[PDB]
């Protein structure tokens, strides 16, 4: 493993943004 | 490491697949 925690450390952090944006996207949708 | 491209694969899909949710998501939020 050369880059792989990098990696995998930026996919992780970049997964859960997206997912803080899922929440504020539905929570919009199911408050209103 | 263990799983190198398991986890990265995994997390590609997850990634992919919350801006796909989120695009449509947002593409309805907007227009109400």
């Amino acid at each position: 493993c050369g880059g792989v925690q990098a990696e995998e450390q930026k996919l992780i952090s970049e997964e859960d943004l997206l997912r803080k944006r899922r929440e504020q996207l539905k929570h919009k949708l199911e408050q209103l | 490491c263990g799983g190198m491209r398991r986890k990265n694969d995994t997390h590609q899909q997850d990634i992919d697949d919350l801006k796909r949710q989120n695009a449509l998501l947002e593409q309805q939020v907007r227009a109400l």
